[PDB]
């Protein structure tokens, strides 16, 4: 249905990146309208300053430099019941390393009963030249081939053993 | 609704009538929704008179044919509207109506007593 | 001998009275075969005309003595009578005793009698009588009067011996008469009319045969006495475990965070009435009168935002569905026993308490729900073996006959009979095209169809009946069902839809070549036939539930309406009147009552409810459950002796396939002679090395490690998978690893065994298949196919790979074998009950093809009434007007005919009926919108369908299980079928615990005052004591309750602390008395570990309660406190044996849960990779779905005992829009739609509750045979 799933914290140069913010509401059958806000303060400054604000099925874009024409929305689409705020970079440069800061704000309709919340999510980005490789693809690939050369040379020593001692079993009669 | 009266009630005169009129209701008697009425009337084709309604509370509508002779002498949580009638006089011979609601029963109840004053 | 005949006269009576005043002076058993009730003997031979009828003396010598007199009638019945005047008036020489004998002993009495208690039977069922019905009554009155007077007149009235009051049925008479009269003259009405049902029990005493059935079922339940105390035992213990663990939970709502004009949770609750003012302050689901539950820990209910949990109001299902009190606990006990909609107190608890209180359910299903039923059956089959085995032992102890000769020469074995046979299945299989969506032209090709089969019937039987003679002709009864079926067939032609369904039953024809579906025959004539009084029995028991049940509450369901009812009128299921009440009393005997006994409690109260319920459950299933052994037991043994031989006539059938086997080989024979008229020692020591390596120990555990943490990996592939990236990398590379490892084995076993042998073993080609899908699967994802749609299902394979496991374990390996040597008897009853459900699925094609469709309001999702929108085309101009409207129809119902199989799969389980049965009597007609009950008396069909498809094809399959079971006992020498070796050394070793001699007696010590405890503790009274003392405590915890003030829970603490004294005292003084012998017996030892843990655990709750905040540890660790009254079962032996039995079948039954938790496994990783992300609607929700593995093995264990499939079956059928959308998006995965799909569904569901019901069996066979084994050894 809906699954909270983390950003990728790091970007490269020159191509695109995604970033992911979801917010599953606590029940899904509850209906809720939606809008979003993002802040970021990039590495070197203190204030987070407001980027975009999305809400009502248009996209409104802050006159920021680092970010004019280089920022699409990648969230729900078709509703004002947004769980998914994500942002999608077109161009990243260097400028776009930093902190980013996911304001969420719903407000859920019940029975007579109106509840407005609010959730933040923050996401680091760094900008590299390229794609460093996840430390855990690398270990496991290592692991995976150091544990078939193990299992298969601990199995050529064990035919070999039962080979030589059938083999002079075989001559004793 | 099962009404429980006395189809004829004689009453000594100057002295004091009980008038029975109780339902038997499966639903429990909510105050802020149960109706009771007492009408009035010389004949069985005479007009009636309203002088005991219950709404939200008790409403005596303290008629002059009655002075203040009447008095509710029931418990609606209880399943009794008994009415009371104080000194009963010779004009007081007549017809008594207990009219019953008691929500969500869709029937309406309604009791009649036929009063008759002895010297 | 025959000449003893002589008038009772008062000479004989004058030497029976100085007999009598000899023996005075002075101062045995009688013929079985001349006692009263019986016929006379044949020895006797025929009565002489002026004799019968009259008072004649005794002919058994034990009465000879004393003062009698005997009466026999015309139909050779003896009647003994009182020789002393009935009242001191009336002699048996007196004219009017003489008519009053007379009128007693006739054939018209007893029929008069008959048809006299069936009226007013039939009368009985009116609800609303008419005036003119009371003079009626009071014929009924004066006619039961007047046998009452006859027998009182005849036989005298209590002075006497053979005198009408000692006869226990007339009691049942008196009764009648002093009630009806009594209360005629001393004016609740219902309570009166509940009386008069009473005269319904009068027919067990007029009609033959039925006294004795009575009698043999009060019987079978003396014999049910230990297994009763065992099961309110049990109720009770479990009723205290879930009073401790549950208590209060069912109470906790969703409550709003922000209240206005200074409000506060206790202001709002004690100003609130109505859910309406409810539902502003608390969750509720659209549509539903409960609040939504809720939990405090992670794994429980969530609650909205703006909302918060806590434990306040009233508890769901109007309140009587709670673990509050001891009484309210042990009601919901018997209800997860019975598995009475288990499964929504199962969803409550959990949402309410967390999902790991899942083990409290399994525990209580696999202990009371399986175990303490499978004793009731198990008790009640050797009371009617024992029965049935002393039943036996005492009964042994010109032109015109030329051409009618040459049509009887026309009609041929091999050929006509042949020839019908293939127009039968020719026609059931036409009328099997049948559906909704059909045109014109269709209907008249089956019309025209229906006509041809029905003409070449007639045909046929015409030339039958001139061929032979008529009188000839209707010797035989199949004859005759065919010239039934023919006159009906003739019948609708020259004419209803019922009707056009009769000629299904020509499909039993083949019954004479087909040898279990004549077993079907059997056993459904058996029912009305051998057995055909116990059926009777049934159903006067079933009617006068009905009966009283319409005259108890059918005035509380009208007047009290509106407390079970927002509309203010009558649901589904009430007992206003007599059909509706049959049907909620039919519905308790399928095993569904608690539903129903909510709304009887709401308008009627509790205790009367309760008592009706009750009995209705206890006598009814009683009843159903003897017809079902019976019928049983005698189609199994007792019809079956092989008296002639296989077809002993040579079949038609074999004489066509002689002839055929003659033919065609003939044929052949002569085709192929006209052609032919026409015309290095290394290998073996490399595969010996190799064998020495596979064949090892440890080659062995290291491929089942293997095997264990590859199957493990499968779980953890959920929805969350894409917020675990580093499992989810180590897990493919796992993966790898493993086919790797697999490839290598399979690579082993091919050097080692040979490519003959590996592929001469099943299990080995199992492995095989495993293995070549996973490398297939390995080298589409390296050459970049991982993404198509094939390769992507394809992927979906894995989930097969526990069944490596299968062949690795012996306990599965040897159950395995047991199911697939039972599959070859299986499946001819397959075809036997799939041919049954064929008819009945097409008659329900025929009744309810295309009218479940209705127009309803979406959103509310309530269907519009008749008035406005009474067909298809108003409804679709309501669309054109109103958005929110649709013309929708069933997902499972009757369009086809395997959606009509999927309907009665239904039916038969009792899981999604009731909907269809509403749709089938709201059905009007095709295209037009349905009316409430409009077609009423289609349960009709339902109730015949249960009774015949569901209760006679279940016996069947039993019947044949039993046969299949024992025969696969015998080849193997008898040995266990479900255990294997070690376990055959371990059960034996079991065996001689429980059969053990009186060990030595226990020394005694040679101190005075040791010696003076030893006396003490050795004594009888002692065990007596601690034996109420155990009571006590037990009812000392069945003392507390919800919401009790601390004071009180001081007090039984208190007293709860002076128990655990008393038994700590009793362990010292035995450790005293007994020294180091105290340790030589296992029950002293359980003693022992139970004053332990007691102690500790009290202390520990202390601690936890005082100076920790825990109390689910706190709940946890009071667990402890059970221990003691645990020991209730050392006194009580039946019970002490029955638990023998059980832990003598737990091996077996450790086998079969081991299989049937790897089919859950595999079954729960198809599930995470199929329905993972349907429609959250019907069964399937935030907290039951199969998202995750935890959530797919709570869904899967629940329906294991069938429970709610339907429900979760609902959101996968849907497969199109608006059901669903194939678009759909899911935040946080790459997944697109919510969409299901139906096959795979369809077929997820059926074969896991197939197979679930094939071990579950397995399950019962083995504790049947555990407990026969423990009974008679
Ligand atoms: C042939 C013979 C067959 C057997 C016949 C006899 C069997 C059973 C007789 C049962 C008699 C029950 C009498 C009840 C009397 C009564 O009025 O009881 C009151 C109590 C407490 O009511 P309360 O004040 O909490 O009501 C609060 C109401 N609320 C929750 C809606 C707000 O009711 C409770 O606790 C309910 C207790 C229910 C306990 C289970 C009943 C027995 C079940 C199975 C037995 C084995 C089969
Ligand atoms: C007593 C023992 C009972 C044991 C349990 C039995 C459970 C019930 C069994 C099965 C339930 C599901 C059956 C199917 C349900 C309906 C499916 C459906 O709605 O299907 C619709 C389609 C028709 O498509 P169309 O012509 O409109 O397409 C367009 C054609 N154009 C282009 C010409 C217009 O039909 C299809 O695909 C049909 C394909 C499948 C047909 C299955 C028929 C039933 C088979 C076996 C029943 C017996 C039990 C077997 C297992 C025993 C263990
Ligand atoms: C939940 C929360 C609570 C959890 C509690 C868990 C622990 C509770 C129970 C588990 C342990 C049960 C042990 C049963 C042992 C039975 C047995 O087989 O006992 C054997 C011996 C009998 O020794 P004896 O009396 O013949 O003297 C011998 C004197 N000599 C040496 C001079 C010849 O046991 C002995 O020695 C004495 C054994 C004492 C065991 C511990 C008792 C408490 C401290
Ligand atoms: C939620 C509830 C929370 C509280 C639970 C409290 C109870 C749980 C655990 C405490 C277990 C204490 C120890 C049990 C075994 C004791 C023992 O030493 O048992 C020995 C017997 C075999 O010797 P025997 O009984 O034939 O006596 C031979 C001598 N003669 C014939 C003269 C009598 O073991 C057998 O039968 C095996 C019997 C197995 C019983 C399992 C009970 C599980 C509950
Ligand atoms: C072992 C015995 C008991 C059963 C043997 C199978 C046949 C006797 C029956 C069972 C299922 C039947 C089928 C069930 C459903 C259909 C679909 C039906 O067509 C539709 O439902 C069309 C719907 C549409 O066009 O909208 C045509 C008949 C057919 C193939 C039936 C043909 C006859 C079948 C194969
Ligand atoms: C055969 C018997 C029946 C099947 C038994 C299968 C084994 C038993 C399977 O039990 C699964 C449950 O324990 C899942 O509920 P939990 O509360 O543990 O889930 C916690 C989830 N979170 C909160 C950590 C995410
Ligand atoms: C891939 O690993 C294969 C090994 O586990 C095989 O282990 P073995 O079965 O060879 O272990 C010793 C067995 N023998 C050699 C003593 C028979
Ligand atoms: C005898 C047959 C035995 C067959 C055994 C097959 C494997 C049986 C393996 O059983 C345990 C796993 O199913 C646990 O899987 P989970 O994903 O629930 O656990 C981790 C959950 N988190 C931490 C990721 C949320
Ligand atoms: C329905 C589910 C029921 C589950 C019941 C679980 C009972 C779990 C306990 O089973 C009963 C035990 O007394 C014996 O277990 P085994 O059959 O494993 O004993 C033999 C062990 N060897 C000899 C093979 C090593
Ligand atoms: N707390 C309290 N109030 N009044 C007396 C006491 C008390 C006094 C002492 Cl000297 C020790 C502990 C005490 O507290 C208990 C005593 C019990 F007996 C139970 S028990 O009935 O559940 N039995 C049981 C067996 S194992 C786990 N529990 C539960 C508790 Cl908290
Ligand atoms: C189906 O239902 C409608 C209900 O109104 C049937 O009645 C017709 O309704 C229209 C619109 O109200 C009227 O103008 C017609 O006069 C009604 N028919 C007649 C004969 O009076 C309608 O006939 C039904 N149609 C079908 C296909 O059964
Ligand atoms: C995100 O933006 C990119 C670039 O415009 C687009 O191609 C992609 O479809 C978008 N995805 C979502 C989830 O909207
Ligand atoms: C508390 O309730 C009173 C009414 O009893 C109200 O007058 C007052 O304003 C409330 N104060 C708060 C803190 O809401
Ligand atoms: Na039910």
């Amino acid at each position: 249905g809906c699954v909270e799933v983390d950003s990728e914290t790091e970007a490269v140069y020159g191509m695109t990146f995604k970033i992911l913010c979801i917010s599953c509401k606590r029940r899904s059958e509850t209906n809720a309208e939606t809008f979003t806000e993002w802040t970021f303060r990039q590495k070197g400054t203190e204030e987070f300053v407001k980027i975009l604000r999305y809400e009502n099925e248009v996209l409104q874009l802050e006159e920021d430099e680092r970010f004019e024409g280089r920022v699409v929305w990648n969230g729900s689409r078709g509703t004002k019941d947004l769980q998914d705020l994500s942002i999608f970079i077109t161009n990243v440069t260097y400028n776009h390393s930093g902190d980013y800061e996911c304001h969420v704000y719903r407000l859920l309709f019940f029975e007579n009963y109106e509840h407005n919340t609010s959730v933040v999510k923050k996401i680091h980005i760094e900008v590299v030249d390229k794609a460093n490789r996840d430390m855990a693809s690398i270990v496991s690939e290592i692991m995976m081939y150091v544990l078939i050369v193990v299992l298969t040379i601990w199995l050529v020593a064990e035919m070999i053993y039962c080979y030589k001692k059938i083999a002079a079993a075989t001559e004793t009669a | 609704m099962e009404v429980t009266v006395p189809a004829t009630l004689n009453v000594l005169n100057g002295s004091d009538a009980r008038l029975p009129c109780t339902f038997n209701s499966c639903y429990t008697v909510n105050h802020k929704q149960f109706s009771l009425n007492w009408t009035y009337q010389e004949c069985n084709n005479c007009s009636e008179e309203m002088f005991l309604q219950f709404r939200m509370k008790i409403i005596n509508l303290k008629l002059e044919r009655f002075q203040d002779r009447v008095e509710f002498s029931g418990n609606p949580s209880k399943y009794d509207v008994s009415v009371m009638l104080r000194n009963v006089q010779p004009e007081d011979e007549g017809i008594y109506n207990c009219y019953i609601m008691n929500p969500p029963d869709r029937h309406r109840g309604h009791g009649k007593i036929h009063l008759q004053v002895l010297m | 001998g025959p000449q003893s005949f002589v008038h009772f006269t008062k000479q004989s009576l004058a030497l029976i009275e100085q007999r009598i005043a000899e023996r005075k002076s002075k101062e045995p058993k009688p013929s079985s075969d001349l006692e009263a009730g019986k016929q006379l003997p044949f020895i006797y031979g025929d009565i002489p005309p002026g004799m019968v009828s009259e008072p004649l003396e005794d002919l058994d010598p034990y009465y000879a003595d004393k003062k009698t007199f005997i009466v026999l009638n015309k139909g050779k019945t003896i009647f003994r009578f009182n020789a002393t005047p009935a009242l001191y008036m009336l002699s048996p020489f007196s004219p009017l005793r003489r008519i009053s004998i007379k009128i007693l002993v006739h054939s018209l009495f007893s029929m008069l009698i008959m048809c006299t208690i069936l009226t007013n039977c039939i009368f009985m069922t009116m609800n609303n009588p008419p005036d003119w019905t009371k003079n009626v009554e009071y014929t009924f009155t004066g006619i039961y009067t007047f046998e009452s007077l006859v027998k009182i007149l005849a036989r005298g009235f209590c002075v006497g011996e053979f005198t009408f009051l000692r006869d226990p049925w007339n009691w049942l008479d008196f009764v009648v008469i002093v009630f009806a009269y009594l209360t005629e003259f001393v004016n609740n009405v219902s309570a009166l009319r509940t009386f008069r049902v009473l005269r319904a029990l009068k027919t067990i005493s007029v009609i033959p045969g039925l006294k004795t059935i009575v009698g043999a079922l009060i019987q079978s339940v003396k014999k049910l006495s230990d297994v009763m105390i065992l099961t309110v035992f049990c109720l009770s213990v479990f009723a205290l475990i879930g009073l401790q663990l549950f208590m209060g939970n069912l109470k906790h709502k969703c409550f709003r965070n922000s209240l206005e004009n200074n409000e506060t949770l206790e202001s709002i609750m004690n100003t609130l009435e109505s859910e309406e003012d409810f539902r502003k302050y608390f969750y509720y689901l659209e549509g539903s009168k409960d609040a939504l539950l809720c939990g405090f820990s992670t794994d429980s209910g969530q609650c909205p935002e703006g909302y918060t949990c806590v434990k306040i109001g009233r508890n769901p299902d109007y309140g009587y569905t709670s673990f509050d009190t001891f009484s309210w606990a042990f009601l919901a006990l018997f209800r997860l026993m019975t598995q009475d909609y288990w499964e929504n107190l199962y969803q409550q608890t959990l949402r309410a308490a967390g999902k790991t209180y899942m083990i409290f359910f399994v525990v209580v299903i696999f202990l009371g729900s399986f175990y303490l039923i499978n004793l009731i059956l198990a008790v009640v089959a050797m009371a009617y073996e024992e029965q049935n085995q002393a039943n036996i032992e005492e009964a042994k102890q010109p032109y015109w006959i030329k051409f009618k000769k040459c049509i009887y020469f026309i009609v041929m074995d091999p050929f006509v009979d042949l020839a019908i046979t293939i127009c039968i299945v020719l026609n059931t299989l036409f009328m099997a095209m049948e559906h909704h969506p059909m045109t014109e032209e269709f209907k008249n090709v089956l019309a025209i169809g229906n006509l041809v089969f029905t003409g070449i019937f007639a045909a046929e039987m015409v030339l039958k009946l001139i061929a032979m003679d008529p009188y000839e002709y209707f010797q035989v009864g199949w004859n005759i069902f065919d010239s039934l079926i023919v006159t009906l067939s003739l019948v609708e032609l020259f004419l209803l839809s019922v009707l056009r369904s009769f000629r299904l039953l020509r499909v039993f024809k083949l019954a004479k070549s087909w040898p279990t579906l004549n077993m079907l025959i059997k056993i459904i004539g058996n029912s009305v036939g051998a057995l055909g009084n116990l059926t009777l029995v049934l159903a006067i028991i079933v009617f006068i539930f009905a009966v009283v049940g319409m005259q108890l509450f059918g005035k509380s369901y009208k007047e009290c309406v509106c407390k079970i009812n927002d509309d203010c009128t009558l649901p589904r299921w009430h007992m206003n009147d007599f059909f509706h009440s049959f049907l909620i009393v039919f519905r308790v005997l399928c095993g569904e009552w608690i539903e129903t006994m909510w709304d009887c409690m709401e308008v009627a109260g509790q205790a009367m409810c309760l008592i009706v319920y009750m009995m209705v459950m206890v006598i009814g299933n009683l009843v159903v459950l003897n017809l079902f052994l019976a019928l049983l037991l005698s189609s199994f043994s007792s019809d079956n002796l092989t008296a002639i031989e296989e077809d002993p006539d040579a079949n038609n059938l074999q004489i066509a396939v002689t002839r055929i086997k003659k033919g065609i080989n003939y044929v052949k024979q002569t085709l192929r002679e006209f052609i032919l008229k026409a015309f290095g020692k290394i290998w073996w020591n490399i595969r010996k090395t190799c064998y020495k390596i596979v064949e090892h120990s440890w080659f062995e555990s290291f491929i089942v490690l293997m095997i264990l943490l590859s199957s493990g990996a499968l779980a953890f592939e959920d929805i969350y998978i894409e917020r675990k990236k580093t499992i989810k990398i180590i897990l493919e590379y796992a993966d790898k690893i493993f086919t790797y490892i697999f490839i290598l084995e399979m690579l082993l076993k091919w050097i080692a065994y040979g490519y003959k042998t590996y592929f001469t073993n099943a299990w080995c080609w199992l492995d095989f298949l495993i293995v070549d899908v996973s490398l297939v699967t390995l080298v589409a994802n390296t050459l970049g196919y991982s993404d198509l749609g094939p390769i992507k299902s394809l992927r979906t394979l894995r989930a097969l790979r526990p069944l490596r496991a299968l062949s690795r374990f012996e306990g599965m390996r040897v159950v395995v074998n047991a199911l697939i040597g039972a599959i070859p008897s299986i499946m001819n009853v397959l075809l036997v009950c799939l041919i049954f459900w064929l008819i009945f699925s097409i008659m329900g094609v025929n009744l309810f093809a295309g009218k479940f469709y209705e127009c309803i309001n979406t959103t509310d999702g309530s269907r519009f009434p008749a008035s406005q929108v009474p067909n298809r085309s108003e409804c679709f101009a309501l669309m054109n007007v109103s958005q929110n409207v649709r013309w929708k129809n069933l997902k499972v119902n009757f369009d086809n005919v395997g959606l009509g199989y999927l309907s009665l799969l239904q039916v038969a389980t009792f899981k999604g009926w009731t909907i269809i049965m509403y749709a089938a009597v709201d059905s009007v007609n095709v295209d037009k919108q349905p009316k409430y009950e409009y077609s009423l008396y289609m349960y009709i069909y339902f109730v015949v369908f249960i009774i015949f498809g569901s209760f006679f094809t279940l016996n069947l399959f039993i019947g044949v299980i039993i046969d299949n079971f024992n025969q696969q006992k015998k080849k193997l020498g008898g040995q266990d079928i479900f255990m294997t070796e070690e376990q055959k050394k371990y059960y034996n070793a079991m065996k001689k615990l429980g059969s053990k001699k009186p060990q030595k007696p226990i020394p005694r010590p040679g101190n005075k005052i040791q010696g003076c405890i030893f006396d003490l503790v050795t004594n009888q009274a002692f065990d007596i004591s601690i034996m109420v003392l155990i009571c006590l405590n037990m009812v000392t915890m069945m003392v507390e309750k919800e919401g009790q003030s601390q004071h009180m829970t001081e007090v039984l603490y208190w007293i709860n602390v002076v128990f655990i004294i008393l038994f700590t005292g009793e362990c010292v003084l035995k450790l005293i008395s007994l020294r180091h012998y105290y340790f030589t017996v296992g029950w002293n030892i359980f003693d022992f570990v139970v004053v332990i843990i007691s102690i500790v655990g009290m202390f520990l709750a202390d601690l936890i309660e005082t100076y920790f905040v825990s109390p689910t540890l706190f709940r946890v660790i009071r667990l402890a406190r059970i221990g003691r009254i645990l020991r209730l079962v050392k006194g009580a032996k039946g019970i002490r044996t029955l638990l023998f039995a059980l832990m003598m079948s737990l091996p077996a039954l450790f086998n079969i849960g081991l299989l049937l938790f790897l089919v859950m496994f595999i079954y729960a990783i198809f599930g995470m990779s199929n329905f993972a992300y349907v429609k959250k609607e019907d069964g399937i929700n935030d907290m039951f779905n199969f998202e995750t593995f935890g959530n797919s093995m709570i869904c899967l264990f629940q329906i294991t005992t069938s429970a709610g499939w339907d429900g979760l079956l609902a959101p996968i059928l849907n497969s199109k829009p608006p059901d669903c959308d194939p678009k759909k998006v899911h935040p946080g995965s790459s997944v697109e739609g919510d969409c299901g799909n139906p096959s795979v569904g369809i077929f997820y569901f059926v074969s896991y509750i197939i197979i679930s019901f094939l071990v579950v069996v397995n399950m019962y066979i083995a504790v049947i045979l555990e407990n026969f084994s423990v009974a008679t050894e």
